[PDB]
RNA sequence: ACGUCUAUUGGACCCGAAACCGAUCGAUCUAGCGACGUGCAGGUCUGACUUUAAUCAGGACCGAACCCGUGUCUGUUGCAAGAGACUGGGAU
RNA sequence: AGUCAUAGGUAGCAGAACGUUCUGGAACAAUUACGCUGAAAACAGUAACAGAAUUGAAGCUGCUAACAUAAGUAACACUAAAUGGAUAACAUGGCCGUAAGCCCAAGGUUUUGCAUAACAAACAGUGAAUACGGUU
RNA sequence: UACCGUACUGCAAACCGACUCAGGUGGGCUAGUAUAUAUACUCAGGCCAUAGAAUCAACCAUGUUAAAGGAACUCGGCAAAAUGCACGCGUGACCUCGGAGGAAGCGUGGCUAAAAAGACUCAGCAAAUAGCCGACAGCGACUGUUUACCAAAAACACAGGAUAGU
RNA sequence: UAACUGUCCUAAGGUAGCGAAAUUCCUUGACUUGUAAUUGGCGUCCUGCAUGAAUGGCGGAACGACUGUCGGGCUGUCUCUAACAUGGAAUCUGUGAAUUUGAAAUCUUCGUGCAGAUGCGAAGGCGCUGGCAAGGGACGAAGAGACCCUAUGCAGCUUCGCUGG
RNA sequence: CACCUCGAUGUCGGAUCAUCGCGUCCUGUGGCUGAAGGAGGUCGCAAGGGUUGGAUUGUUCGUCCAUUAAAGUGGUACGUGAUCUGAGUUCAGACCGUCGUGAGACAGUUCGGUUUCUAUCUUUGUCAGCGAAAGGCUUGUUUUGAAACGCCUAUGCACAGUUAGCCGCUGGGGGCGAGUACGAAAGGACCAGACCCCUAUAAACCUCUGGUACACUUGUUGUCAUUUACACGGCAUAGCAAGAAAGCUAAGUUUUAAAAGGCUAGAUUGCCUACAUUCAAUAACACCGAAUGACCCCGACUUACAAAAAGUUUAGGACUAAAUUUAUGA
């Protein structure tokens, strides 16, 4: 068994885990977003776009 | 492959006059070289050494003796072997006969070596060698040393240069045994094994057997019999093997290993085979075959 | 199986003797076009020589032959 | 590991033997289609030996020779050329139908390169030598070839006058059956 | 009082743990569960149903797709931070 | 300014100095320096008197950066196989053919097309019209 | 009768592994000899670009053949070699009567014959694919599960049984 | 031999059926077979250092990539290796690392020495530099943890260690 | 004892290959012998080279199978993992027994359980490169101290000390000698001095006998091509099977004395019209070969009394020249 390939990509799972709405659904996710804002990150979440 | 040769300080502080006069009176007072030997048949002194021969290996063949046993016979050929140079005890430090064999054209030889043959008055040989000989065995320059120098039943010591095989490992060069083919041995089936013995020796010995380019080595086969001599065609028929490939020249001599000084009652002509009636002999022309001698030996099938 | 110290500039130069190339003692030069090559090799226009003017071969007359062209 | 050069045998050319024979068949077909091809020295020497074997097989002109060449030689446009133009061209030549001229090294791998071409053709690079050399009957060679059993072996036209008196006959035509 | 040297409290001459306590993020690797869907060539044996008949069962057998990794060899800054070859085990 | 006495040192203790950056005393390098030496050392050759220190480095398997050594060494061996003066269109030969062919999905997100070097990415290209997949 | 997808790649040089990584990656379609998607050659189609060039080093890896022997090698026949297939005969103990069992062991095979038969070959399961067999014990009833990266086992589980609580 | 009786602390001193056995120190247990030769198996026997109905005792069919042994066949495992095939290696061209490294211009033996010296002493040797090979040394390199000891050391686990609602 | 290495360093085995000492098992030998020579016991010298099988144990310990002349004991970090194994001494899983309240311990028995490293330089084997000269000739001579000529040796090349240094180094057994000298008698030698057989070890060779032989010959299966399912061709391990020559090789064939034999350097002596290109990229073919007054290579033809390595031949490549041969009787 060769390791190293733990990242199996999937857009549904990526948006459903680290998206905006699961971050906003819980209070501590909202303080995660708030300290992302206080640090000054250009990308707030993995699914943000314009 | 030489040491740094000579500092050679030139200034002698004017003692050079004494050394130059000493050298002039030293060369002029040395004895005149002894006359040309001019050899006819001579007596057999027991402690007397004979010359050798440069013979060419021509391959191996099959013959059966009158008793009915097959003998492995190699055949050698004497390629116009002559005496080219001579060394003796008064003018040189030793007493030797210089032999030449084969032939080469003038354009195929170096000018430094062709000059030696042109001064000697002999044809251009392809191989030059020498043998230590006794005082009564000095045969003059230009004398042929053919197959008739040797006799049937004589034992000779043939010297040859082995076949080239290239670089080989210790399995066939030194005959070492390796490691088993299938018992867990990892990549070491033809390894030499242990070479040193740890910190206490701390080094590999100066005579260690390790893989190398074996081949072209001067190996001598001692005490081999002579089964047949063809004097007209210069062929000698040794029994057994001769080191070297076919076409390479080998050296022959009377066997000093079997040396009781009697030469085992072999009928050896001492200076060489001094030929009587050298006239009436043809040059390379429409000649034919001649007669040969052979030894017999007793009781090859004495019992079962 | 590993160097124990660092090789010096003198020792490195001595070790690198096998890497050097021997100079060639002969060259075949075309007098016209100034080309240079070995004496056993064609170096005219059929081989690589963009400077060839054909003067390298000074005579080539062969008009007569007769055969069946297979068509 | 078997010794091929140094013990006269075929080159290996870095290939398995079936690939090697197929590559030589392709190259001999290419050599007779375009009469001068350029390749590396080892393939060039192997091509020269194979060309001598194939050209002699075409020179026999027999049905078994045609059958053997049919598998050896691929094109079929050039099987005709080998059996007709090449056979008539070298009908009296005792071997040596091909010359080799070295041409330097190639850019991709610095391999030595040789030009291999058929001799005795319009467009060759050196004048050929005649395959036969008519003998003077007043010289030593002719008398050695009379005392010893040697044929005359003179240069000849394609149909000599020794068949002219048979072919002139109107009763030896059979009308073409 | 200033200056210098010690002393105490502070991280207190500098660098270095294994740690302990909280509250963030992780079952896209992996373990279990849950919902929906899909797949299991070719044969062999046994039991049952119906037979003018294009049905079922066995944690059955041999064996591809597929899942796993027994032994040996290679590889050991390797092709690979666990792989390859040949034998293997399961395959309603 | 002549006689005497002392001067081996680790841990440690004491005394005298050199150098770096900045500041106060109005301003000590606008137009440079460059006779190559001097001093016991630290060093000096662009003040001096005082003061404030993130003030002196071969020595912490220290950190960062650059450059060597091994060394033009190892490697460029899983496979079908290439040849003709071209990674050729043509010809010859070979390999897979339940794949090494074809159609999609997930994922990637322009990786896709054009010039016998070239000045070409700066330019192009994805069309729902069969009741195609989704959205329900 | 709108909106979104439509290029290219998709067992891979374009995804997941730091790489142009020998690893991992789901579903579907398919021709002949022929007969199964196995095996050998081939159709449609695709490929022979990512180091090349010759040659006889030693040695290493992977194989072919080997006289006379044959486990004598070795901790241990480990590794190799060997049986390997369809039609017939046959076919032990022990046994939960199911099995052991394809037990063991011996015949018969391609090619021509509108056909009672034959030819010659050293060889006719002719090339490729398809079990080594038998006996004495030990442990575990069995099929399974187990330490991803040195242990797949006598360890775990299992149907069943006993006990205790409810 | 101790079957039945005599004794002492004592919950009680281990049944038909087991045993040098996964487990028995003596050990090559005496016994038969096994081989020409057997300390590792098989079947008996008893002298159980340190066996035994729920730590389940007594064996069985079938099953096992489990373990120890015997026969047949088979063959380079071997006696004892040889030739050949493919691919590396070796030659050339092109691309092109890393481990390691106080500085090196680094000989041998004996002695000495932080106790095994390329470097110190005595004696001797050595034109110089490489390619291709073999690895005895450089206490080769690769991990500041293989094992032992220590810490005001940690961590998890256990218990008739201590304290807690 | 704890002096040396815990910024971790293979030992308690054999497989291959070694070197040294002698406290000698044999072979070579001398004394005392309660010495019939044999066969023994010691004791004195001598380390040249020889000490083999395998069945059983993880055993280096040990036997006992039966052969030899014998089945030596040690230093070798009780030699030897940057050569090999890991069978046993370091773990991690599990079972059985002992001890323990238990986590656990056992040097008690068991089954299973990663051996990394591309050689810098120190050795060692072997194959190679570099280590220049021209000195003065008053030139022995010449004119138009410069130019070559003549000398001593300087390099190069060849043969190379009754010549340094170094390596290897010469093994045995049984017969014949001798049915023997001896010896009541059974029982049987010293001498190896030489001859005959074997067997090692070492060095070669392919002549024999075999093995292998992948562009050789024969037979054959499937399949794809095949306007003939005639011949030929591809693939299936060279598809398979059989038989082959060269070359290599051993299981084959020769030789293994005092000293023999090899390797490196070399006083000398002799010679010199020697800048080193081509014939295929690994001459190892080939320097003890050839380059056209050349059979060196390659091709062609013939050979079953070569199942193929020789013979003819300048056809092709090693270029080359004319006013008597595009040319050797190659
Ligand atoms: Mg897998
Ligand atoms: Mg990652
Ligand atoms: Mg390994
Ligand atoms: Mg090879
Ligand atoms: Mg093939
Ligand atoms: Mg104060
Ligand atoms: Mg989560
Ligand atoms: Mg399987
Ligand atoms: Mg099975
Ligand atoms: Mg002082
Ligand atoms: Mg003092
Ligand atoms: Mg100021
Ligand atoms: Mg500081
Ligand atoms: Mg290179
Ligand atoms: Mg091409
Ligand atoms: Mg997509
Ligand atoms: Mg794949
Ligand atoms: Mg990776
Ligand atoms: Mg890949
Ligand atoms: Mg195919
Ligand atoms: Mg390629
Ligand atoms: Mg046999
Ligand atoms: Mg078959
Ligand atoms: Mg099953
Ligand atoms: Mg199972
Ligand atoms: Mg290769
Ligand atoms: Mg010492
Ligand atoms: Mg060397
Ligand atoms: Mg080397
Ligand atoms: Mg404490
Ligand atoms: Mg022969
Ligand atoms: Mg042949
Ligand atoms: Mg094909
Ligand atoms: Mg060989
Ligand atoms: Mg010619
Ligand atoms: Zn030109």
């Amino acid at each position: 068994g060769n390791r190293g390939n733990t990242y199996q990509p999937s857009r549904r799972k990526r948006v459903n885990r680290h998206g905006l709405e699961k971050r906003l659904s819980t209070p501590q996710g909202r303080e995660v977003l708030l300290r992302r804002l206080r640090k000054g990150r250009w990308r707030i979440t993995v699914d943000s776009f314009r | 492959g030489y040491q740094p040769p000579k500092p050679r300080f030139p200034l002698p502080d004017s003692i050079a006059s004494i050394v130059e006069e000493k050298t002039r009176e030293h060369r002029r007072s040395a004895p005149a070289p002894p006359p040309a030997p001019k050899l006819e048949p001579r007596p057999m002194t027991p402690t007397s050494l004979r010359t050798g021969c440069i013979a060419t290996k021509a391959g191996m063949t099959q013959e059966w003796d009158e008793h009915g046993v097959r003998v492995p016979l190699t055949v050698l050929w004497v390629d116009e072997c002559q005496v080219v140079g001579l060394k003796t005890r008064p003018v040189h430090g030793y007493n030797a006969l210089m032999l030449g064999s084969g032939y080469k054209r003038q354009k195929c030889m170096s000018p430094s070596e062709a000059g030696f043959f042109l001064k000697a008055g002999v044809p251009f040989k392809k191989l030059v060698a020498e043998w230590q000989v006794s005082e009564d065995a000095l045969v003059p320059v230009g004398t042929a040393i053919g197959a008739a120098h040797y006799v049937a039943g004589q034992r000779v010591d043939v010297t040859g240069w082995t076949k080239w095989k290239g670089f080989q490992g210790v399995m066939r060069r030194w005959g070492f045994k390796g490691l088993p083919a299938s018992h867990g041995v990892s990549l070491s089936h033809r390894a030499p094994g242990s070479i040193g013995n740890r910190q206490d020796p701390g080094k590999i010995w100066k005579g260690k057997k390790l893989p190398g380019c074996m081949g072209d080595e001067r190996r001598t086969v001692h005490n081999c019999l002579v089964y047949k001599v063809d004097a007209a065609r210069n062929l000698v028929y040794l029994r057994g093997q001769v080191p070297g490939p076919v076409g390479r020249s080998v050296f022959l001599r009377d066997s000093r290993l079997a040396s009781p000084a009697l030469r085992a009652s072999w009928g050896l002509p001492f200076p060489t085979h001094v030929p009587s009636a050298e006239e009436l002999k043809a040059a390379p022309a429409p000649g034919d075959v001649s007669v040969v001698p052979a030894p017999d030996g007793p009781g090859v099938t004495a019992w079962r | 199986a590993t160097p124990k110290k660092k090789l010096s500039l003198h020792r490195r130069g001595n070790r690198r003797v096998w890497y050097w190339l021997k100079r060639k003692t002969e060259v075949a030069k075309c007098s016209y076009c100034g080309a240079l090559s070995g004496r056993n090799q064609m170096f005219s226009g059929a081989a690589g020589n963009s400077a060839c003017t054909g003067q390298c071969v000074e005579q080539a007359p062969t008009p007569p032959a007769s055969s069946y062209p297979a068509e | 590991a078997r010794v091929r050069v140094r013990l006269g045998d075929w080159n290996r050319l870095n290939r398995k033997w079936q690939h090697r024979v197929s590559m030589m068949k392709t190259m001999v077909t290419q050599l007779l289609e375009k009469e001068r091809i350029r390749t590396t020295l080892a393939k060039a020497k192997t091509l020269q030996r194979y060309a001598d074997k194939v050209i002699t097989l075409g020179k026999q002109g027999t049905r078994e020779a045609w059958s053997e060449a049919r598998g050896i030689v691929r094109t079929d446009r050039e099987l005709h050329k080998l059996f007709t133009q090449v056979a008539l061209r070298y009908r009296e030549r005792p071997g040596g139908f091909t010359r080799l001229v070295r041409a330097g090294w190639r850019e991709r791998d610095a391999a030595p390169v040789a030009f291999v071409e058929l001799v005795d053709r319009p467009g060759e690079l050196r004048p050929a030598n005649p395959a036969l050399q008519r003998p003077n009957p007043l010289s030593v060679q002719a008398w050695i070839r009379q005392q010893l059993g040697q044929p005359a072996r003179e240069p000849s036209p394609l149909l000599p006058p020794s068949v002219q008196q048979y072919l002139r006959e109107e009763n030896r035509i059979q009308q073409g059956r």
